């Protein structure tokens, strides 16, 4: 029926127990490397390891040794990225010291550390640059593969210090730090590899600095009563980001900031249960409605999670889970957010009695990030590897629960789903969706292993192992084009330690040509193949046909363009939807706390700004515009500002003041700054002044009072168009 | 030997919160929103006169002989910290007050956030204003801090002004004023009896 | 075939779905179906352990001196703490669940 | 005492008020809580362990091997039990390993 191979083994020393790292090297090698640990808890933190490394498909460990006592490597031995080098790290009570391999872990040559170490991080394409997190809470930094050292930083906050992308922004030697500056500032720094200092805008945050390694670099400033968030696109000046002025936030959290825009979560009213999903432009700045209600956890102390899930498969598809009142139901979109509906169910299993769900009245429901339920041992997973492959575990009915976990899956990307397994399963992908191997995800051993080539419609089982195994981990030797599996787990009866290759390349040994697919062409819930603005269609590979997609993948060859319709414009920001799903259509009124016919922030007398009308294209949306509501207004104008927000306030914390001290006055505004703005001022000694553009300066103003007492200053801001005090 | 202590040493901000508007001879009930227990010091500035008032509560009463414009400042300083908040406030003497009901889903909706009352009011009277055709700067609208939503108009001379109060009733009740607050949430304001 | 066999075959599950039980004392008791602590909402879930069968094979246990011994499975038993009910008042009750599968011999006579 | 004799392997039991540390099912070291509070009541967590006393009771591993194709060795299983325990930050009811039975292991000779 199939042909493949299967061979166990199992760590040689008895002295086996705690916690193991296992990791592959590099792409297409057949070298894996582990590290064998044991902690110790009540604040002890102690170490005590042994290493392995397997140059054969980890069919055959052999135990690596060093002369005298085994070094006590301590939890992150890592490789480099892309180019294979490996560094492992070694802890003493005040010693340290670091070991270098250039050959997969055959010759790791000694080093000194001239510092403590928490972690590590090396560039992303610089093979010997890598800086390292000093656990008295420094930066350092190396060029020489961590042969010497020098120093960076002194105050770094915990995992935020990032290097600029190696792809983007043309500079790949930047180190971007967030550090505690002073006594109780934190700022973001740019460095470089040599030395140092604040390139870009820096302000007071409460160790919230977030780049993701697209466009965007985000800001958390904390304030006084209302807290802000700043975006900057593409390396340019930061802009304080659109959120709603009264649906107030209590925290958020980066979701997506993938491909073309942001997407971003927002807690509004403090239910500790809901989020609401929010999507931005190409900028990242006008922030509109996507998604009302999502589920949100807090396993470790600060961090949290939210249940959504992006299909990279295809631009634009999102699965979400939303909770009202007490139900947790399970939306998904091809409209990159515009339109959600629910799961379609299979109504079909090893006896499809229809008994089961129909459309009407209950769908089908996936867990996507977490399992409510103590059984499960692992972490809970909705996978998505493959275009049009989502497998995952979930309900079926009206909302999730604990008590039933069914594996479904579905091949034509949420249209068609499909039952297969009871209880949760771990899923590895293989050749880019080509084989899907399933384990039970419980606290019971087994010795059993399914495995489907048809993504998902014939499974067949086997016994990958003699002695039954808790199973702690898949992996896939790594570009996952490949069709080598890696099980691991301890044994049951004892506690070493056993890994399990399995290679499935003997059932297919050949390269799949261009006549060994068959079509398939991508609809929706709707069977409407504009999706995007683009009819698209993939290709599936031939049942009658042994043979792998291949280093390369071909897919959306069959791509077919449509006009633009209603359907692929959503609001803009401030702008929200009328009546209900299926009746009346896109209509976006302005809500009230904002209305289109006002300025946009700074408008210099002399520019000329475009008031929008509410409606925006889907971002990434590829339809034939020039007609179809592309609704460019050409409503040119700007008017002269106003004098708002006026404050007077004194440099810094000068909570007393002597006299004849060097006092020093500042004024601000919040409405522009109007080239003829009149300042007049009083000290309250009968010292009168008048100024012009005070905020122009930026800088104080001195003054020194003679007699001890009170007094009162005034500010009175003036222009053509009103006045404040 | 005895000595006192005290313990409050970050304070983050504060709000002065009082009516926009009232009449001469009127009590006012400031508030003085911030960050704390009975351990508070208030220094209030009412009016002209510098020396300001002590007070460890929140709120203080005054009232005001003469109409205009009066500045009302209040400093805050626990710990060593100092924040102050200032509000200028109308005195009138020739105005009509109308009650405001407002719809009960809004209540769901509302947090006292001052800004969001502001803008609120701003929408009713704009919506007034274009359904009676009478000045916009004669309408004021303020509506409360309370966790029921309630609103109190204040309508200005500067008679006519009976037909002025019929204009607006019949702008309230005979046709219903209609507010969009949330997308497909629409609000509605009515006479409160 | 090979590798490491139990001397018995036994039968793991979790069990979400409890409704009866039997306590300490022998009395028929009712498990409730969710725990209210903390607003906290929890599913009575017990992993119980039982055996497959009492002959694995012709004489008994698996592996056993069948010339000298006569051999049996049987079921283990432990006390797990759970909320529970006897259709008088509701109490944090101990009852019995299965945990493993052990073998038991008696001396043959030849 | 339909049992027999002995069992395969020596048992022993024990109830244990005395419950500091633990592992959970996840692996990690966990600490218990001596007392628990539930409403207004106040309870103590008590286990019921159950071990081997030994690893060989004979010269050949388990009690009754035939040990001329056999070999064998005696060791304890285990099950989970739901208790109130903490870590470095939260406590929770956490499942954790507790010791309740003792097992016999066989293994293939080569004749
Ligand atoms: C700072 O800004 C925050 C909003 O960011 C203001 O917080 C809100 O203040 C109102 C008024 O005090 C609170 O409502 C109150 O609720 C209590 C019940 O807890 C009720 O008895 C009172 O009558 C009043 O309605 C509201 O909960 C609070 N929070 C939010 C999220 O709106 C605050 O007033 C501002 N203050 C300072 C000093 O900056
Ligand atoms: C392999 O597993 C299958 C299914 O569990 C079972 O029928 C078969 O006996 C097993 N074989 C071995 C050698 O464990
Ligand atoms: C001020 O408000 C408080 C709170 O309701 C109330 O007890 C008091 O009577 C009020 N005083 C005046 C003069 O309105
Ligand atoms: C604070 O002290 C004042 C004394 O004037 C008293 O009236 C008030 O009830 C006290 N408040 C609290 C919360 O103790």
């Amino acid at each position: 029926q199939v042909s493949l191979i299967s061979t166990s083994f199992v760590l040689k020393g008895d002295a086996t127990h705690n916690q193991a790292m296992v990791h592959w090297t590099g792409e297409n090698s057949s070298v894996i490397l582990i590290l064998t640990k044991y902690y110790h808890a009540d604040m002890g933190k102690v170490l005590e390891s042994s290493l392995w490394r397997s140059s054969d498909f980890g069919t055959t460990y052999t135990k690596l040794t060093l002369q005298p006592g085994v070094t006590t490597v301590i939890d992150n031995f890592y490789i480099c990225p892309a180019k294979i080098i490996l560094v492992s790290s070694s802890l003493g009570d005040r010693e340290q010291s670091l070991f270098l391999s250039t050959d997969e872990g055959a010759t790791f040559q000694k080093y000194p550390v001239p510092f403590l170490v928490e972690t590590l991080l090396f560039h992303p394409k610089e093979e010997d640059k890598v800086l390292a997190y000093t656990k008295d809470s420094k930066l350092y930094v190396s060029s020489d593969l961590g042969k010497k050292w020098t120093l960076l930083q002194e105050r770094v906050t915990k995992d935020h210090v990032f290097w600029a992308v190696s792809g983007v922004d043309d500079d790949p030697n930047l180190v971007h730090v967030e550090a505690q500056d002073l006594s109780g500032g934190y700022r973001y720094y740019t460095c470089l590899i040599y030395n140092c200092h604040i390139a870009p805008f820096s302000g007071p945050i409460d160790r919230g600095s977030l780049t993701v390694q697209d466009e965007y670099i985000f800001l958390k400033a904390t304030s006084t009563n209302r807290t802000k968030y700043y975006v900057s696109y593409r390396r340019s000046d930061f802009v304080l980001m659109k959120l709603p002025k009264y649906a107030l936030p209590k925290d958020l959290q980066i979701i997506s900031t993938d491909e073309q825009q942001v997407f971003v979560a927002v807690q509004e009213w403090n239910q500790v249960d809901t989020y609401n999903l929010y999507q931005s432009d190409l900028r990242g700045v006008r922030y509109s409605l996507v998604l009302e209600n999502v589920r949100s956890s807090r396993q470790a102390e600060e961090n949290v999670v939210i249940d959504i899930l992006e299909v990279r498969g295809v631009k634009g598809v999102f699965l979400a889970n939303q909770k009202v009142d007490g139900k947790v139901t399970t939306v998904i979109t091809y409209n990159k957010g515009r339109d959600w509906d629910y799961l379609r169910p299979p109504s079909t299993d090893m006896n499809g009695k229809p008994t089961n769900c129909q459309p009407p009245d209950c769908y089908l429901h996936l867990h996507l990030r977490w399992a409510d339920n103590p059984y499960v041992s692992g972490t809970v997973h909705t996978k998505d590897t493959a275009p049009g492959l989502i497998m995952g575990a979930g309900n079926l009915g009206s909302q999730l629960v604990e008590y039933k976990e069914e594996m479904y899956i579905t091949s034509d990307c949420g249209h068609t789903w499909r039952q297969v397994f009871e209880e949760e399963h771990h899923v590895l992908y293989l050749d880019h969706g080509g084989v899907i191997a399933a384990i039970k995800d419980t606290s019971i051993p087994l010795k059993i292993l399914k495995f489907s080539v048809d993504e998902g419609h014939t499974w067949s089982t086997h016994n990958f192992t003699s002695t039954s195994v808790f199973v702690d981990g898949l992996l896939s030797e790594p570009g996952d084009e490949t069709l080598v599996m890696t099980v691991f787990g301890h044994i049951s009866f004892r506690s070493d330690w056993e890994l399990v290759k399995v290679d499935f390349r003997p059932s297919f040994p050949r390269q799949c040509g261009e006549d060994d697919y068959s079509s398939w062409d991508l609809t929706d819930l709707q069977g409407d193949h504009c999706i995007m603005g683009q009819q698209r269609s993939y290709r599936k590979r031939k049942s009658t046909s042994w043979c792998v997609k291949g280093r390369s993948f071909t897919s959306a060859l069959t791509s077919r363009v449509c006009k633009c319709r209603d359907s692929d414009f959503l609001c803009d920001y401030g702008f929200e939807r009328s009546s209900s799903s299926e009746s009346t259509a896109n209509k976006c009124s302005a809500n009230f706390w904002f209305n289109p016919l006002s300025p946009p922030e700074d408008c210099v007398l002399g520019q000329t700004y475009t008031s929008s009308l509410g409606y925006r294209k889907v971002v990434s949306n590829v339809c034939e515009g020039g007609v179809d509501l592309q609704q460019s207004p050409v409503q040119l104008q700007c008017p002269l500002q106003a004098p708002r927000g006026l404050q007077v306030s004194i440099r810094g914390e000068a909570v007393a003041v002597r006299p004849r001290e060097d006092v020093l006055f500042v004024v601000r505004q919040e409405q522009g700054d109007v080239l003829t703005t009149k300042y007049q001022v009083d000290l309250g000694d009968g010292f009168k002044a008048m100024y012009v553009n005070l905020t122009l300066t930026g800088e104080p103003i001195r003054h020194h009072y003679e007699s001890p007492g009170i007094y009162r200053v005034s500010v009175r801001a003036e222009n053509m168009a009103g006045h404040d005090e | 030997a005895v000595l006192f202590v005290q313990v409050n040493s970050p304070l983050q901000a504060l709000y002065l919160e009082v009516v926009p508007v009232i009449g001469v001879n009127q009590e006012v009930n400031l508030t003085a929103v911030l960050l704390n227990p009975n351990l508070t010091v208030f220094y209030w500035w009412i009016g002209h006169s510098l020396q300001p008032l002590l007070s460890l509560d929140n709120s203080v009463t005054t009232k005001f002989t003469d109409a205009g414009d009066v500045r009302v400042t209040v400093q805050a300083a626990c710990g060593n910290s100092v924040l102050q908040d200032s509000r200028l406030v109308r005195v009138l003497d020739q105005f009509q007050v109308v009650p405001l009901r407002f719809s009960r889903e809004l209540d769901t909706f509302n947090p006292n956030t001052p800004e969001w009352r502001e803008d609120v009011g701003l929408v009713v009277t704009r919506l007034l204003s274009k359904e009676t055709s009478i000045p916009e700067e004669l309408l004021v609208t303020v509506v409360k801090p309370g966790l029921p939503t309630i609103a109190d108009l204040y309508v200005l001379l500067p008679l006519t002004s009976d037909k002025r109060l019929a204009a607006v009733q019949q702008a309230l009740n005979s046709h219903r004023i209609s507010f969009i607050l949330r997308g497909g949430l629409r609000i509605l304001v009515e006479l409160r009896d | 075939h090979m590798g490491e066999f139990s001397v018995c075959d036994s039968v793991s599950v979790w069990v979400g779905d409890k409704t009866t039980a039997t306590d300490i004392k022998g009395k028929e008791v009712t498990v409730l179906a969710e725990v209210n602590i903390n607003n906290s909402v929890f599913r009575q879930y017990f992993f119980e352990t039982k055996c497959r069968a009492s002959n694995p094979v012709e004489s008994g246990c698996r592996g056993i001196d069948s010339k000298h011994w006569n051999s049996y499975c049987t079921t283990t038993h432990t006390f797990v703490k759970a909320l529970t009910t006897d259709e008088k008042q509701a109490a944090w009750r101990f009852i019995r669940i299965d945990t493993a599968c052990v073998c038991v011999l008696s001396r043959k006579a030849t």
